[PDB]
RNA sequence: ACCUCGGAGCAGAACCCAACCUCCGAGCAGUACAUGCUAAGACUUCACCAGUCAAAGCGAACCUCAAUUGAUCCA
RNA sequence: AGAGUGUAGCUUAAAAGCACCCAACUUACACUUAGGAGAUUCAAUUGACGCUCUGA
């Protein structure tokens, strides 16, 4: 007999990014009644402020993975005036760029229609869809 | 629940006066 | 002279049916009643008659989370920009914590 | 007030449907489901059996 | 039969009185994130973050990397703002800003933000694949010093190794090009 | 990692062609528990892997046995006890504790 | 005076409970017919006859209100 | 002459979060969208350039 053959028949996986990455994964469904309902894998976390724009994706438990923000140095001297659409149109692509490299290439996104109708949302999707990652995640297998 | 020392948490039409 | 009529109603049979503690499968209704009274949380579906049902087998837990209306709701949207600069509501939420796996690996052939 | 009509298929005879109608105004041409075709086929209203 | 609270309540910080002198919610913005904001407090009753398994958030784990360099930072700021007041000095900027039309170079933010909250980034995705839970048993470091690894498969690509990517084995079956900055006086040890 | 002074280790070395699993059971923690007042953690990189065609060429002529399988296997779903007298019941209720779908003998 | 059903207090915080105890009502509606076909799990007006929610798949572009109603035979 | 002091209007913030105005809708208010101006007073925990109080 080799001795190299020992695969035991229950094989174990220890890895947090592997249950979604096969469509077997369980999403948290529910809540119905509120908006930003856990029924996903990533999220597109965006928080516009007067004076900056970050941009963030988080997990369902709670934790962002990767953020793009023009209080950074590596943006905010690439560009003028972190407030106009060109600045959030930077940050989506920086985000798309850096999500690429980080191998995550799937979340959804559901903004608030007043946020969804105007045209720097409309531009960051745009910017983040050329990318290489297509918004809306498919559904579950055997759900 | 009434006895429980969370009672009273869902409460709102009190903040209001319209 | 008996002047009032069709006073004669029957009880709905509404309420919980399954309490925290107890093993609950999928497709088990949680409570039916009417109006909003427990909103569903995590693993915690609706249905027409505004009914609660659990989607996965584990505990049934009820705890108190923060209520985000939706913006589609004028009612809600109006209630809740009539409220001051710091008010809350936190109504009570159903949440179904999972216990066993939704699957695992296992060998079949040595080739 | 109201009024119940049956709509029959021009592709695939033999599958009709029972639907509401106004009684002051003319026939209905809607787009139901067909089993025998799996598609969407037009409908016309034919023969009346009920007046409600 | 009643129970007192056990700690305070969410709306018995404000008065009931003088209701019509307080500035009410004119958004739903901000209620959205007051909501969001009071969530993340640690409340004394039956919370989302109990039952369905948080693995102990509030712990203080060890750090076991290297120091980060004594750097003067008033310096770095006046430097900065001395710089964006040298860029705003320009009219092809605010015209590019006013046209909607303004591209900024990929390379030289990418090589900044590695330069700068690079080792912070590449830490907290090690520290969400469960790196520092499974390698050093809860202990985690900061990759100060970058590194850049390329295999090489075919004949003018490249299939590159970041923070996370998706590399085939039928494009690593040879030693990859492992470069890094390094001094003449230190010595290293690769570990796969 | 990043090593201060130059240092040596022997009970950590591997043959030239080193194709025993049993062999390469390494271990992060015990290896740095084991030189911790020497090396120092300095960089780190990590990616995904998945299956291809060559995973089966490496079992072969890599490391001398066969190529391993496995499947994402569920568990089975649950079903009440079957009482006697199902009442409110459709037809398919006995399909559902049935073994196999087809027309069993005794003996006839 | 009434013959069916729903709601408010009696019945106060899981559930059920009656009166010839005091009041609002209902025998319908404003808009698209995928208001298509199958199929785990439950509640059930204190029995039965009845009613309601729903995992998933094939198929398709990407449902509101509280009672709001009619069985056997036959045509 | 003495004391309290020291990040733009605010910070049991260390260059951020709250604030302000203009352009579009509105009888009007208001949400939203599109934009703008804003700060660690100086030399290395120290001493002095700004405000207030107590006085003459
Ligand atoms: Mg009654
Ligand atoms: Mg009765
Ligand atoms: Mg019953
Ligand atoms: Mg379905």
């Amino acid at each position: 007999p080799v001795e190299n053959e020992a695969v035991a028949p229950e094989f174990t996986n220890r890895n947090p990014r592997n249950l979604e990455l096969l469509s077997v994964a369980r999403k948290e469904r529910g809540w119905r009644t509120v908006f930003p309902s856990r029924e996903f894998w990533h999220r597109l976390r965006v928080i516009r402020t007067q004076h900056h724009v970050e941009a963030l994706v988080e997990h369902q438990n709670g934790k962002v993975v990767v953020s793009a923000s023009t209080r950074e140095w590596a943006i905010k001297k690439h560009l003028y005036s972190t407030r106009n659409v060109v600045a959030c149109e930077s940050i989506g692509r920086v985000l798309a760029q850096r999500c690429l490299e980080a191998g995550i290439n799937f979340m959804v996104y559901q903004p608030t229609p007043w946020e969804a109708a105007s045209d720097s949302m409309k531009r960051l999707q745009s910017a983040m869809t050329e990318g290489g990652v297509v918004l809306r995640e498919p559904q579950r297998i055997y759900e | 629940y009434k006895t429980k020392p969370t009672h009273g948490i869902g409460k709102y039409k009190h903040l209001i006066k319209a | 002279s008996s002047k009032n009529l069709g006073g004669k109603s029957s009880g709905r049979r509404q309420g919980i049916k399954k309490m925290e503690g107890h093993y609950v499968h999928a497709g088990n209704i949680i409570a039916t009643q009417r109006h909003f009274r427990w909103h569903p949380g995590a693993h915690v579906g609706v249905g027409k008659n505004k009914c609660l049902y659990a989607l996965e087998e584990g505990i049934v837990r009820y705890t108190k989370e923060v209520y985000v209306p939706h913006p589609r709701n004028t009612e809600a949207v109006d209630l809740i920009t009539r409220l001051p600069k710091g008010a809350v509501l936190y109504k009570t939420f159903v949440h179904v914590v999972p216990a066993k796996p939704e699957g695992t690996f296992k060998l079949v052939a040595m080739l | 007030k109201n009024i119940l009509v049956r709509m029959v298929s021009e592709a695939g005879t033999g599958f009709c449907f029972n639907t509401k109608r106004n009684r002051l105004r003319e026939k209905l041409t809607l787009l139901h489901y067909d089993p025998v075709v799996k598609q969407r086929v037009l409908f016309v209203e034919k023969k009346k059996i009920r007046s409600l | 039969r009643r129970t007192p609270p056990l700690g305070p309540m969410p709306n018995s910080d404000i008065d009931l009185s003088n209701l019509e002198r307080l500035e009410k919610y004119r958004s739903f913005d901000r209620y959205r994130r007051r909501a969001e904001q009071e969530a993340q407090a640690p409340h004394w009753w039956r919370t989302y973050r109990e039952y369905f398994g948080e693995k102990t958030d509030p712990k203080e784990k060890i750090d076991i990397g290297l120091p980060p360099p004594k750097v003067s930072r008033t310096q770095q700021l006046l430097e900065r703002k001395q710089a964006i007041q040298e860029l705003r000095a320009n009219v092809e900027e605010e015209r590019a800003a006013r046209l909607r039309t303004a591209s900024v170079p990929l390379d030289a933010v990418r090589a900044e933000w590695e330069r700068t909250c690079g080792p912070y980034h590449k830490q907290r995705l090690a520290e969400y694949y469960g790196l520092y839970r499974d390698l050093f048993h809860g202990a985690t470091f900061v990759p100060r010093v970058p590194l850049h690894v390329a295999y090489a498969v075919g004949e003018d690509d490249l299939m590159p190794v970041y923070c996370g990517n998706e590399v085939t084995p039928t494009e690593a079956a040879q030693a990859p090009e492992v470069t890094y900055e390094a001094e003449e006086g230190s010595l290293w040890t690769l570990l796969l | 990692f990043k090593q201060d002074q130059p240092i040596d280790f022997s009970e950590d070395a591997r043959p030239s062609p080193c194709y025993q699993l049993a062999q390469r059971t390494f271990r992060t923690f015990d290896f740095y528990k084991k030189h911790q007042e020497t090396m120092t953690p300095a960089g780190l990189s990590f990616f995904q892997c998945r299956w291809d065609d060559s995973v089966t060429y490496i079992f072969h002529q890599l490391l001398d046995m066969r190529e391993p399988v496995f499947e994402f296997v569920r568990p089975p779903p649950y079903h009440p006890k079957q009482k006697r007298f199902p009442h409110r019941q459709p037809l398919r209720y006995l399909d559902r504790y049935r073994d196999s779908h087809e027309p069993t003998y005794g003996i006839y």
